[PDB]
RNA sequence: AGCGUGUGCCUACCCUACGCCGGCAGGCGCGGGUAACCCGUUGAACCCCAUUCGUGAUGGGGAUCGGGGAUUGCAAUUAUUCCCCAUGAACGAGGAAUUCCCAGUAAGUGCGGGUCAUAAGCUUGCGUUGAUUAAGUCCCUGCCCUUUGUACACACCGCCCGU
RNA sequence: AGGAGUGGAGCCUGCGGCUUAAUUUGACUCAACACGGGAAACCUCACCCGGCCCGGACACGGACAGGAUUGACAGAUUGAUA
């Protein structure tokens, strides 16, 4: 799907920060909720985790109305080397607090 | 402002609903049981009782930790 | 019920095909002997449309394609 | 025999402004200049004046297809052709000046009078 | 353009504004007090609201 | 709070309704005293399904 | 009188007291209510007491139409709904046939909820007034048992004979 | 044994027919027919007429910073400022 890169840019950060991401299944939702003041619509966040799952770097799961995604280990890679994070940087989830 | 009592009880309920259907189709495979909701005014407490809770925790405890942020996601109430 | 085709309308209708243009740079600049450069298109007024965003030279308007600026 | 709308002639009709005529129409269409008309009836409007300037001082002006079908007939359009959708086809209709607060699409019918057949085995 | 023409309609009121907060349906749907449900959805998952059968 | 609905999903069959019905009790205490000691009292009360206010008038 | 509803994640759309303007539908202000707290002592309708009419398709009945006014909406024409003048149809208790009902019941009369931007001739509930008849039967209809006959068992919508 | 009735009138609503470009469709004795919670101006919408959009993931091949592609002012065009 055709989007600004920023926009990939911006999911793909907050993914990786979170390790999750939730969305309502809302294609005309004006923007993300979680993604405000970086004006990235719903939709964007929907075609973008679609696009994850078919290469299986997201787990998928749909519940009542809502889309549901975890991130795999080789998604994790996938992102690390696609945002040239350094090594040292984890999601939270991977941290045992 | 504040939502009346009858509205209240009928959120709450439907909340509960909600949370059993995604914990149901989440841990199906781990012989999920149930769900109890215990509400504080310090933090909500959520008990899932399964048959094995080695699946439910995961690995170094990764998997709970992921549900308890995608609930947090979706009802919205702060972390 | 089951679905009929009745496929009859106006024969085709083409989808936009964008000119291929070689080297739109170039004609942007003339150049002298000396080695002077002359801007031959005119910059928009616009705070973004400010240095390299040139406008269009219509037959009778200039046309900014960024942000649909238009002059006589 | 000259025509005239609650006692005004076409010439001081076309004199007024918006407001006089809102006086003169009935509570619908008084209602509907009150709430304001929006950018595709001042297209349309352009369209029919655009039309009538350049037709020949003895031809009628050329017709003008639209799909607005709830647009009010105003003092300005007599003497225009208008072609409204019905759902299937563009019927044309000359603006005369007793349609003055009508709707376009009142004079354009959405459906065939029935001619009746002979009933069939279903009805007793 | 098309980004003006897309859903340009109104859908602040009517059918075309409501669905089952469950399965998307825009008929039989419950409002009264705030349930949004159809009334099949509704019928699945009265138990776990909390409405019980007493006459 | 009271619903009355169609049993059948569909239209076909007898018109047979099903009355679902919700009750909600509440009950009100008044006491005379500082806000420790009320706190105090309360922290013992949580219940499940029991929704308690306090308010000071 | 009684049962109930009332300011809503998305979601825009709540119930209304009081003052003024208008003849009415309505319009302006200014307050309360997230509710045994405000609407609300829910001044409901039938019913009751007086007035006019007087067996006349009549001041019974209100269909169909004309002209105006106002509200909801982005939009009212094929009339959304509402208000005012005017118009004033069949209908004088209903053939063969057929439905429901045994006490606070049948019927009469209004009021809430659902649908609902606009909104009830439907449904689901609630009160108020309040009876005639019956405390039986297998005659009709239908369904159960027992005995009995069967060449039926895809079970009488069966099986089967002769031109 | 009775009461209120329906079947008669006007009208409101569903079902057949007949018309239509379309008059979307399910259900036909009890156990279909103010039923699908179906009181549809738009949406609903599933039918008809006409016009945009891809919201065709992913893999392989081609083409590509000497540009793969995106959007758009004016005039024409269009029901339309698609
Ligand atoms: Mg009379
Ligand atoms: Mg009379
Ligand atoms: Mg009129
Ligand atoms: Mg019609
Ligand atoms: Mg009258
Ligand atoms: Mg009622
Ligand atoms: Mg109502
Ligand atoms: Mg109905
Ligand atoms: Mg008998
Ligand atoms: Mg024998
Ligand atoms: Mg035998
Ligand atoms: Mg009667
Ligand atoms: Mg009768
Ligand atoms: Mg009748
Ligand atoms: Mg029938
Ligand atoms: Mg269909
Ligand atoms: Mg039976
Ligand atoms: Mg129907
Ligand atoms: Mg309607
Ligand atoms: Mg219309
Ligand atoms: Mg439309
Ligand atoms: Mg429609
Ligand atoms: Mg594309
Ligand atoms: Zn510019
Ligand atoms: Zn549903």
């Amino acid at each position: 799907m055709l989007m600004p890169k920023k926009n990939r840019i911006a999911i793909y950060e907050l993914l990786f920060k979170e390790g999750v991401m939730v969305a309502k299944k809302d294609v005309h939702m004006p923007k993300h909720p979680e993604l405000a003041d970086k004006n990235v619509p719903n939709l964007h966040v929907m075609k973008a985790m679609q696009s994850l799952k078919s290469r299986g770097y997201v787990k998928e799961q749909f519940a009542w109305r809502h889309f549901y995604w975890y991130l795999t280990n080789e998604g994790i890679q996938y992102l690390r080397d696609y945002l040239h994070l350094p090594p040292e940087i984890v999601p939270a989830t991977l941290r045992r607090s | 402002v504040q939502i009346s009592k009858k509205r209240k009880f009928v959120a709450d309920g439907i909340f509960k609903a909600e949370l059993n259907e995604f914990l149901t189709r989440e841990l199906a495979e781990d012989g999920y049981s149930g769900v109890e909701v215990r509400v504080t005014p310090t933090r909500t407490e959520i008990i899932i009782l399964a048959t094995r809770t080695q699946n439910v925790l995961g690995e170094k405890g990764r998997r709970i930790r992921e549900l308890t942020a995608v609930v947090q996601k979706r009802f919205g109430f702060p972390e | 019920k089951k679905r009929k085709k009745k496929s009859c309308t106006t024969p085709k209708k083409n989808k936009h095909k964008r000119k291929k243009v070689k080297l739109a740079v170039l004609k942007y600049y003339k150049v002298d002997e000396n080695g002077k450069i002359s801007r031959l298109r005119r910059e928009c007024p616009s705070d973004e449309c400010g240095a390299g965003v040139f406008m269009a030279s219509h037959f009778d308007r200039h046309y900014c394609g960024k942000c649909c600026l238009t002059y006589c | 025999r000259k025509f005239t709308y609650r006692g005004v002639d076409l010439d001081q009709l076309l004199d007024m402004s918006y407001e006089q005529l809102m006086q003169l129409y009935s509570a619908r269409q008084r209602r509907r200049l009150n709430r304001g008309l929006r950018r595709k009836q001042h297209s349309l409007l352009k369209r029919l004046r655009k039309a009538k300037k350049e037709a020949p001082p003895m031809e009628k002006p050329e017709v003008v297809k639209t799909h607005l079908r709830d647009m009010i007939i105003l003092p300005e359009m007599v003497g225009s052709m208008v072609g409204v959708y019905n759902g299937k086809t563009f019927n044309q209709v000359e603006i005369k000046p007793e349609m003055i607060g009508h709707y376009l699409g009142e004079f354009s019918i959405t459906y065939k009078p029935v001619k009746h057949g002979r009933p069939g085995i279903g009805a007793t | 353009g098309h980004q003006q023409l897309y859903w340009s309609h109104p859908r602040k009121f009517g059918q075309g504004s409501r669905s089952c907060r469950v399965c998307s349906n825009r008929h039989g749907l419950i409002r009264k007090y705030g349930l949004n449900m159809c009334r099949q959805c509704f019928r699945q998952y009265a138990k776990d609201i909390g409405f019980i059968k007493l006459d | 709070l009271r619903i009355t609905t169609r049993k059948t999903p569909c239209g076909e069959g007898s018109k047979t309704w099903d009355r679902f019905q919700m009750r909600i009790h509440k009950r009100l205490i008044d006491l005379h005293s500082p806000s420790e000691i009320v706190k105090q009292i309360t922290s013992i009360s949580i219940e499940p399904g029991v929704e308690v206010e306090v308010t000071i008038a």
